[PDB]
C-alpha cells in the first residue's frame, strides 16, 4: 500500500497496535543557494504550483 | 502586568511569549499546551437496541370459539382462526374436526438487555473546550486547566492567567450524534416516531426507564398448518443488529485535524486547529531588576550550520561582552525561527551557542539576549528524512530573507531592468522637453 | 391524506382547519393549544451562596513565639501578634509583660447550609418547545403532547401528526441565569473567579458537592485590644444576603408574551408568540362519503345581528334545502370571522343559525355547508365593555368589505372623480387630435 505524507502530517493504525503518527519534512533535489535554475529547482521541489 | 499572547492550539508545542517589561530585565515565558477537550452538549432523543417478539402459548379452543381482545401494548397483533384441527404426539388435541378456533398473539417488547446493549441517539451543540497548560517561568514550573473562554482565570503561583474563546467554531459532530459503547457516528437517525422496520430506530425507547415504547417491525400473523401447534408469523429482523453489521467506521477514523473522540463523556481531544489568546497578570516579584541583570553589549550573531528540518536543526554562536554572569532570556523576534532554549547560562568568557527551528533556506530571525539587539542571518539547507515521525517545531516560513541569494538574484535583476528603464524614461523625457522648447 | 395547515400558538384558540378532501364529504378539524413549556438548556457555572467566617480560639503563647503555619483554606489570614498581655476574670493569663504571642488564624468556608439556601448561575441555549395540543375531529375526541419540531410524529387515533418547527427563535431567557428557589433573573453574574466582595458571586462553588471553593471577601487581621482575648477581624459582609435584598422582582414579572416563568427544571409557559405549522396524516376511515352526506343547494346567508366583539357577538341565518338529515362541515374561508362552532345538525327545515367572531364593522366571511357555497355580509356594531377578562377569539381583522358603507362612500367618490378625469382626458385628445388634423 502507498500513503501520501504532507507536511500536516498522517496517522495510520494497522490492526490492534497502537496509532503511530509521522510527519512529512522539506526535502527536495534542488540547491538552496547555489546558480539562479538550481533555486528554481528547489523552490520547485516544495510547493510547485505557487513557484510555476 | 498586563500583557496578552496567542498562542496557537497544538498540543506538544511550547509557545515563547516575551514580556519586555519597562523597569526590570526581559523575561521569556514558556506556554506549554498539553491536551484539550472540545465537549459538546448532548440532548438524548431515544435508545434504540434489539427487540424482542413474545409469542405466549396459544389458546386452542376446543369445541367453542373466542372473540380478540385488543391490548395496550407496542405492535400488538390478535388474530383468531377457525376450522382448527391440531395433533399432538399422542393424538388429536380438539374433539370437533372443524369447529375449533385457536388464539394467536404476538407483541413486541424491550430486549432483556437494552438495559446493556443499546445505542444512544443526541444532539449536540455548543461545545465547550477546555485545555491543559503547563506556565514554567523564572524559577516556577507549574501545570493548570482552565475553560477556553473570557470568562475563567486560573492563579499559577500568584498569577492570574485567562485563556480567551476558541478563535474558531468549528466542532468534528454534526448535529445528530449516535454513541455505541466507545463509538460515536455521524448518523442521521430518523425522528422519534416515525422509524422502518429493519433500519436503525425501528423500535425506540425515550429513556432507559421508559414505560413507553414505539415499535414498527410490520409483524404478521398467518393461518398455522392443518394438525399443528405453532403459531405462525413472519416479522422483520432487527434494525439495530443491521445497523451493528452495516456501521463501519465511528467519527474517529474520519475526524479532522487529528481529533481522537472519546466517550465518557463524548468529547474530541486535542484537535490542531485555531488559536487560544491569552491574557497575562504577572506581579513585580517574578521579575529582575537591571541593576542586578548583566548589561550585555556587542552582541554579533554568525552561524555555523543550519538545516530548516521538523526539529531544532539550526545552530547559532552569539559573541558578547558581559559584566557579570547571570541569565538572560533569549528570544526571536521573527517568526521566521524559534529559539528552542528561553534562557541561557550568562558568563564572562562572551560566547553562547543556542539551538533554532527554522523553515526557510535563508531566514533571518532577530535575537535580543538581556536587552541587546543584533540580527541572525543564515544559510539553511534542505535535510535528510523524507517523512519524519514527530511534528514540525517552526511557524513554517519559506519565505527567504530579503537579501538571500535567490532574493539577491531577483533584486539585481530588477535594479538592472529599472535602471534601463529609467534611462530610457530619462532619455524621452528631455528629448520632449528640446521638442517643447523649440 | 397529505394535508398541512399553520397554527396560531395561542393557548385557548379554537383553531380550525378544513379538509376538502376529492372524493368525500368536507371535514373540519378542532386543533386547540392546551399549553405549551418553552424548555432551555442550562449548563451549570457555579453556586452562590452565604459564607462561614470560622475563627478558632487563638493560641496564647506564654512567655514564648511561634511563627506563623501556611494552610490551603480559601481567604486565608494567619498573624502572630507579640507584646500581648491578656486578662482573664481571675486575673492576667500569660506570666511575663511584653515577652509573649498570639495566633490569630481566620478563614472561609462554605456555609453549613449552601447544601440547602443557595443560588445557582447558569447558561441558557438551544430552547426546545413542547406542546400539549387537543384533535378532535368526527366522533374522536383526543389530546396528546408532542415537541414542536419538524422531527416528532405522534398517533391520534390511527392519524400521524407532526407539529412542525416553531415559526420565531425567540426565548425570554438570557445568555446568564441566576435561579434561586423558583424565580429567574436575567442577571450577568461575574465570571468564576473573578468574584468581588459584598456583591453576588463573592464566593464560588462549582457543585454542591465542589471541594473546592474560591472565596475572595477582603478578610482582614488587627492586633488585639491590651487585655482582651478576643481576635479582632473586619471583613465583607456577604453578598449573597446583599443580593437576596437587591434581588427586586424576578423574570416572572417583566417577561414579554405573558410568559409564566417556572423552575424545576427552569421553563417558560404559554408563551403567546409564532406560528405551529402542522402535517396532517388522515386515513380513510374518517372521512365520509357525499353518496351518504346530504347534498345542500340554495345556500343563501342573510344577518340579523352582529357585534365586533372578543366572543361570538356575531349571528348568522343561513337558508338551505337538503334531501336527508345528517351533519355537514361549516368553516369560513376568510380570516375577517371565524365561526365557533364546527359542524351543526341539517335536517328538513332547512334553517340554521351559526356564530361567528369578527372584528371589522362590515365583515365579508365565506361559509360551506358540506359542498355548498354562499357570502355573508353584515354591519356589526361596536360593542358593550371597554374591558373583557377574556382575550379576542377572532383574527383581529378592520378592514371594511370592499363594499361596505364607508367604501362604498369611498368608491363613488373616486368613481366621479375618475369620471371627471377621464372626460378632461378625452376633450384634451380630441382637441389635440384636431390640432394635428389641422
Ligand atoms: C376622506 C376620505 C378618506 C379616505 C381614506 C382612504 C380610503 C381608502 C382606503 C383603502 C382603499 C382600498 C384599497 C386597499 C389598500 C389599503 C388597504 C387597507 O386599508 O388595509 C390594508 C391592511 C389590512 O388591514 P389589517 O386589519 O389586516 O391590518 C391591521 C393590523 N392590525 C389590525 C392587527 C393592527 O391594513 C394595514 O395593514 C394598514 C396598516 C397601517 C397603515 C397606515 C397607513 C395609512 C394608509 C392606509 C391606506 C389608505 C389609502 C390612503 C389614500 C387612498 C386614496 C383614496
Ligand atoms: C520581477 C518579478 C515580479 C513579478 C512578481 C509576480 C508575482 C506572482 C503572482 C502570482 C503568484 C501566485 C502565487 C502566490 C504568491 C505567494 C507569495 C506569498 O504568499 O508570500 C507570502 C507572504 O509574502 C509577503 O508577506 C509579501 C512579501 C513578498 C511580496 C512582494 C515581494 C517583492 C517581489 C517578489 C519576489 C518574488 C517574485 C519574483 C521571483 C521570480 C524571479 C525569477 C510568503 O510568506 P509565507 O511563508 O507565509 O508564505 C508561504 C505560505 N504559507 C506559509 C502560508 C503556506
Ligand atoms: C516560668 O517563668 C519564668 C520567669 O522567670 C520564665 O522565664 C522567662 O522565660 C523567657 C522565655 O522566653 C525568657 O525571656 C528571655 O529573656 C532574655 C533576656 O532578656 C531575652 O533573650 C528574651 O526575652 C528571652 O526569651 C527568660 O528566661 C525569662 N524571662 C523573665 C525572667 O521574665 C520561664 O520561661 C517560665 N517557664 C515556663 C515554661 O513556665
Ligand atoms: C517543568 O516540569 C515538567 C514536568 O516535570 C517537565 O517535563 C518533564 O520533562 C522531562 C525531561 O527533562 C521528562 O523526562 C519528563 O517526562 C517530563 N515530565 C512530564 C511530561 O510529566 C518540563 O520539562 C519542565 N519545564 C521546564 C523546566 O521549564
Ligand atoms: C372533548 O372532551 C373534552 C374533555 O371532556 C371537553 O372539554 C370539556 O368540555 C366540557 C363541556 O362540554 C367541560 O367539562 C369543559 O368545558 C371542558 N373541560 C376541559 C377543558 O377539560 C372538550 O369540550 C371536548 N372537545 C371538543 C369536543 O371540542
Ligand atoms: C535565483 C532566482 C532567479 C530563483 C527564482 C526565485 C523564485 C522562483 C522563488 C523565490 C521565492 C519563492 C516563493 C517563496 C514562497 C512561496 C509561498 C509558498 O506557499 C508557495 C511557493 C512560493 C510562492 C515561492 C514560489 C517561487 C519563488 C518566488
Ligand atoms: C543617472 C545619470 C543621469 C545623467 C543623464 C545623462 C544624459 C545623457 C547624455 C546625452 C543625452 C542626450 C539625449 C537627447 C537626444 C539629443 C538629440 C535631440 O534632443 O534632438
Ligand atoms: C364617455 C362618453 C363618451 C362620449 C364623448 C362625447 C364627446 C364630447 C362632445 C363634444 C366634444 C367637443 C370637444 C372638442 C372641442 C371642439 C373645438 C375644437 O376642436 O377646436
Ligand atoms: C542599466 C545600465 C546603465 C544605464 C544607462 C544605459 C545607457 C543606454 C544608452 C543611452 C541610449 C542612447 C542615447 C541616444 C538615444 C536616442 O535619443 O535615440
Ligand atoms: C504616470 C504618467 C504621467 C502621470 C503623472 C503626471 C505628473 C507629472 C507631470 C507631467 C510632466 C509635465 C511637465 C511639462 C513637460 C511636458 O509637457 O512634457
Ligand atoms: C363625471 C360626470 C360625467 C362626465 C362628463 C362631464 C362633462 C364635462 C363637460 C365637457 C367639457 C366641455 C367641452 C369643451 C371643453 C374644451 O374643449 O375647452
Ligand atoms: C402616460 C402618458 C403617455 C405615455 C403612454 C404613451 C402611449 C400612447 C401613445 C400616445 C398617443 C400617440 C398617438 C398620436 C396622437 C398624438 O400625437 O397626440
Ligand atoms: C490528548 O489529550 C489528553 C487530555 O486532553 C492529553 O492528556 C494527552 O497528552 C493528549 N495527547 C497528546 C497528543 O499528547
Ligand atoms: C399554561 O401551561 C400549562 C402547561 O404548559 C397548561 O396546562 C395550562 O393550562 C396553561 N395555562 C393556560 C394559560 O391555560
Amino acid at each position: 500500500r502507498t500513503i501520501p505524507v504532507t507536511e500536516d502530517g498522517i496517522e495510520y493504525r494497522w490492526g490492534n497496535n497502537p496509532p503511530v503518527r509521522l510527519w512529512a519534512q522539506l526535502t527536495t533535489e534542488g540547491k538552496p543557494h547555489g546558480w539562479p535554475h538550481e533555486i528554481i529547482l528547489y523552490y520547485y521541489g516544495l510547493y510547485p504550483a505557487a513557484t510555476i | 502586568y498586563e500583557h496578552t499572547a496567542t498562542i496557537p492550539n497544538v498540543v506538544g508545542f511550547p509557545y515563547k511569549a516575551h514580556i519586555e517589561r519597562n523597569g526590570f530585565s526581559p523575561m521569556t515565558l514558556q506556554l506549554e499546551v498539553l491536551g484539550t477537550s472540545l465537549e459538546p452538549t448532548l440532548n438524548l432523543e431515544y435508545i434504540t437496541c434489539e427487540y424482542k417478539t413474545v409469542v405466549p402459548s396459544p389458546y386452542i379452543k376446543c369445541c367453542g370459539t373466542s372473540e380478540c381482545r385488543s391490548m395496550e401494548r407496542p405492535d400488538y397483533q390478535c388474530q383468531v382462526y377457525t376450522g382448527v384441527y391440531p395433533f399432538m404426539w399422542g393424538g388429536a388435541y380438539c374433539f370437533c374436526d372443524t369447529e375449533n378456533t385457536q388464539l394467536s398473539e404476538a407483541y413486541v417488547d424491550r430486549s432483556d438487555v437494552c438495559k446493556h446493549d443499546h445505542a444512544a441517539a443526541y444532539k449536540a451543540h455548543t461545545a465547550a473546550m477546555k485545555a491543559t497548560i503547563r506556565i514554567s517561568y523564572g524559577n516556577l514550573n507549574q501545570t493548570t486547566t482552565a475553560f477556553v473562554n473570557g470568562e475563567h482565570t486560573v492563579t499559577v503561583g500568584g498569577s492570574r492567567f485567562t485563556f480567551g474563546p476558541i478563535s474558531t467554531a468549528w466542532t468534528p459532530f454534526d448535529n445528530k450524534i449516535v454513541v455505541y459503547k466507545n463509538d460515536v457516528y455521524n448518523q442521521d437517525f430518523p425522528p422519534y416516531g416515525s422509524g422502518q422496520p429493519g433500519r436503525f430506530g425501528d423500535i425506540q425507547s425515550r429513556t432507559v426507564e421508559s414505560k413507553d415504547l414505539y415499535a414498527n417491525t410490520a409483524l404478521k400473523l398467518s393461518r398455522p398448518s392443518s394438525g399443528t401447534v405453532h403459531v405462525p408469523y413472519t416479522q422483520t429482523p432487527s434494525g439495530f443488529k443491521y445497523w451493528l453489521k452495516e456501521r463501519g467506521t465511528s467519527l474517529n477514523d474520519k475526524a479532522p485535524f487529528g481529533c481522537v473522540i472519546k466517550t465518557n463523556p463524548v468529547r474530541a481531544e486535542n484537535c490542531a486547529v485555531g488559536n487560544i489568546p491569552v491574557s497575562m497578570d504577572i506581579p513585580d516579584t517574578a521579575f529582575t531588576r537591571v541593576i542586578d541583570a548583566p548589561a550585555v553589549t556587542n552582541l554579533e550573531c554568525q552561524v555555523a550550520v543550519c538545516t530548516h528540518s521538523s526539529d531544532f536543526g539550526g545552530i547559532a554562536t552569539l559573541t558578547f561582552k558581559t559584566d557579570k554572569p547571570g541569565k538572560c532570556a533569549v528570544h526571536s523576534h521573527s517568526n521566521v525561527a524559534t529559539i528552542q532554549e528561553a534562557a541561557v547560562d550568562i558568563k564572562t568568557d562572551g560566547k553562547i551557542t543556542l539551538h533554532f527551528s527554522t523553515a526557510s533556506a535563508s531566514p533571518a530571525f532577530k535575537v535580543s539576549v538581556c536587552s541587546a539587539k543584533t540580527t541572525c542571518t543564515a544559510a539553511c539547507e534542505p535535510p535528510k528524512d523524507h517523512i519524519v515521525p514527530y511534528g514540525a517545531s517552526h511557524n513554517n516560513q519559506v519565505f527567504p530573507d530579503m537579501s538571500g541569494t535567490a532574493m539577491t538574484w531577483v533584486q539585481r535583476v530588477a535594479g538592472g531592468l529599472g535602471g534601463l528603464t529609467l534611462a530610457a524614461v530619462a532619455v524621452l523625457i528631455l528629448v520632449t522637453c528640446v521638442t517643447m522648447r523649440r
